[PDB]
RNA sequence: CGGCGAGUAGCGCAGCUUGGUAGCGCAACUGGUUUGGGACCAGUGGGUCGGAGGUUCGAAUCCUCUCUCGCCGACCA
RNA sequence: AGCCAGGAUGUUGGCUUAGAAGCAGCCAUCAUUUAAAGAAAGCGUAAUAGCUCACUGGUCGAGUCGGCCUGCGCGGAAGA
């Protein structure tokens, strides 16, 4: 999973989370969006 | 070596072809020609005097 | 008056029969091959011009009859 | 030896098998039918007979063309030096013909206002050249298309021979023949496909894949007739990787075209 | 790349950057890539990051570089024990005291305009921002 | 990675110290001579000096900065 | 914002005629019915179909939205 140290929406179906105080980025239409670490 | 007597052959590498005596009194060690239109070679065409020789079967006509 | 049945709005060609080449499968995806396109639509065709770009709604019904809701030159 | 008749004896035992011959590479095709179809034959040969064979692949032919004009680029040659020399000046333009109608690959005519090339050499010096274009310099394979016409040239009366003219000709050739940078061309091949109903748009995909293009495609039954224009190149072997996809319900048929443009990285795989 | 053309010395002092900026704002066109940072732009990247931004401005527009290098810098080579002379001009910058504009464009609108110097300011090691040609 | 010393017509070599003109000879070429070729005898073309930039009235030239390539040694643990 | 219904017509809107149907891409970026609906923000397509949002009306029932400048914080951050 994309672990980029700068994580950004790259769709509209993608949302941002707020998870433990890691930032983690979870798509449902598009697995690869999937991105944690920012 | 061996000497290919014809109009054009296809003779190349492969195919055991049949090959008797003879020398051809024109090139130094060339002292047997080729079997044409026997085992491997298909002999000429174009011919139709002396077809005994080069493998040429009777012409239809 | 309907949705997607089995109907198309396509291909324009009246009078160069059997026009199959640019449009027999751009609706042949379900199935319009060429034999049965314009048998029909030809024996409707015959009222007005031909050599012109007749656009056509293709509309074969879910029992392979079909009429039309063709159009003239958009 | 012993194997090409071994093959035959297997190769008239099933209608379905076939052995060519590579004319323009000598070598052999084995024709079958699939993965399967091919290794038994391999086995069949390797204990039946205990004779091992490596499989490999197929050759192509690679032939030439060039792609600009030549000015004039001379060809003189004198080999004087005591005796009877050679002697012939050869000043000639070659150009890209098309690829068009007539049938063989180059063209030649004659262009020299004073007769300044006496009679006989013209076919004499030509004749090389006629031997010169079973190959290619830029790679060592076949060309086409040359239009050359023969600006001028220039000789000796007892001593510019035939051998020269043969010769002569050729170096205006190679130096003429760098001066029009001429590049590769490879067997494309028309080539049609039948693809059910709902792979279609992996086989069209597959093609992109393979460099061909969308050149017409009609639906039928149960089917539809592509059409792409393909290098051969690209074919190894294309009924694998195409049933793999259609549940192996696809059928096509291969029919040469014509020769066209080798690319970039295409181009030096010409190396050896 | 930029690089002076015949100027009069190969070698220049080091020279310190203490300074605010002095070639401010807005003067050519309309919008304007102004620099937040205090950095010795070099020659390279100036080209390399204004390629990177015609691409978006695909054909339309006008491109300006409000810089020039003119400064030599003196690397030595390796394993060169310190001194042996002075070193060898290796490449040229281009000093940028905190507020210089760096690159103005005109023609495409707001919106493009935001994304081209987005997309070039990435590639130079200095903050920067945006910035837009007022009356006065 | 420095360091002296060349680089000049297709080719190999003068002219360079001291700044004012580009040569030695072969090659290609032209004709003469032989039935013809080899050789030989008289003539022509053929570089503007590796390149940039300076200083000079004038730069092949005297230099600086780049380059191109030969030889020298790149060390003592 | 949800929960609801619509989101259509001429129009496949040209070309490169390779297929490009709002959606490869280049140009235009019109007008109808218009409460409004882009000759179009996105997923889809061999190419259509399909599935949403733009924008507009039902119920609902209280505030809410979007940029900008600073404070203090999170990640980026692995060595014997």
């Amino acid at each position: 999973m994309k672990v980029r140290a700068s994580v950004k929406k790259l769709c509209r179906n993608c949302k941002i989370v707020k998870r433990d105080g890691v930032i983690r980025v979870i798509c449902s239409a598009e697995p690869k969006h999937k991105q944690r670490q920012g | 070596t061996s000497y290919i007597g014809g109009e054009g052959h296809n003779l190349q590498e492969h195919s055991v072809i049949l090959i008797r005596g003879g020398r051809v009194k024109d090139l130094p060690g060339v002292r047997y020609h080729t079997v044409r239109g026997a085992l491997d070679c298909s002999g000429v065409k174009d011919r139709k005097q002396a077809r005994s020789k080069y493998g040429v079967k009777r012409p239809k006509a | 008056a309907k949705k997607v049945q089995a109907y198309v709005k396509l291909q324009v060609a009246a009078g160069m029969a059997n026009p199959s080449p640019p449009v027999g499968p751009a609706l042949g995806q379900q199935g319009v091959n060429i034999m049965e396109f314009c048998k029909a639509f030809n024996a409707k065709t015959d009222s007005i011009e031909k050599g012109l770009p007749i656009p056509v709604v293709i509309t074969v019904y879910a029992d392979r009859s079909f009429t039309f809701v063709t159009k003239t030159p958009p | 030896e012993k194997m090409g008749l071994a093959l035959g004896r297997l190769a008239k035992e099933d209608p379905s098998f076939r052995v060519w011959t590579d004319e323009e590479s000598n070598q052999t095709i084995i024709a079958g039918m699939g993965e399967l179809h091919l290794d038994i034959i391999v086995d069949r040969m390797k204990r039946e007979f205990n004779v091992e064979a490596n499989v490999g692949k197929p050759q192509v032919a690679y032939r030439e063309t060039i792609r600009q004009k030549v000015t004039d680029v001379e060809g003189k040659h004198a080999k004087q030096s005591g005796g009877r020399g050679q002697y012939g000046h050869v000043v000639i333009d070659m150009y890209p013909l098309e690829p068009g109608s007539n049938p063989k690959g180059y063209e030649f005519i004659n262009d020299i206002k004073g007769g300044v090339i006496p009679g006989e050499y013209i076919p004499a010096v030509d004749k090389g050249i006629q031997e010169q274009l079973k190959a290619g310099p830029l790679a060592g394979y076949p060309v086409v298309d040359m239009g050359i016409r023969l600006h001028f040239g220039s000789y000796h009366d007892v001593d510019s021979s035939e051998l020269a003219f043969k010769l002569a000709a050729s170096i205006a050739f190679k130096e003429g023949f760098k001066k029009a940078k001429p590049v590769l061309l490879e067997p494309i091949m028309k080539v049609e496909v039948e693809t059910p109903e709902e792979n279609t748009g992996d086989v069209i995909g597959d093609l992109s894949r393979r460099r061909g293009m969308l050149k017409g495609q009609e639906s039928e039954v149960t089917g539809v007739k592509i059409h792409a224009e393909v290098p051969l190149s690209e074919m190894f072997g294309y009924a694998t990787q195409l049933r793999s996809l259609t549940k192996g319900r696809a059928s096509y048929t291969m029919e040469f075209l014509k020769y066209d443009e080798a690319p970039s990285n295409v181009a030096q795989a010409v190396i050896e | 790349m930029l690089q002076p053309k015949r100027t009069k010395f190969r070698k220049m002092h080091k020279g310190r950057n203490r300074g605010l900026a002095q070639g401010t704002d807005v003067s050519f066109g309309s919008f304007g890539l102004k620099a937040v940072g205090r950095g010795r732009l070099t020659a390279r990247q100036i080209e390399a990051a204004r390629r990177a931004m015609t691409r978006a401005v695909k054909r339309q527009g006008k491109i300006w570089i409000r810089v020039f290098p003119d400064k030599p810098i003196t690397e030595k080579p390796l394993a060169v024990r310190m001194g042996k002379g002075k070193g060898n001009v290796e490449y040229w910058v281009a000093l940028i005291q905190p507020g210089k504009v760096l690159y103005e464009m005109d023609g495409v609108p707001e919106e493009l305009a935001r994304e081209a110097f987005k997309l070039a300011a990435a590639k130079l090691p200095i903050k920067t921002t945006f910035v837009t040609k007022t009356v006065m």
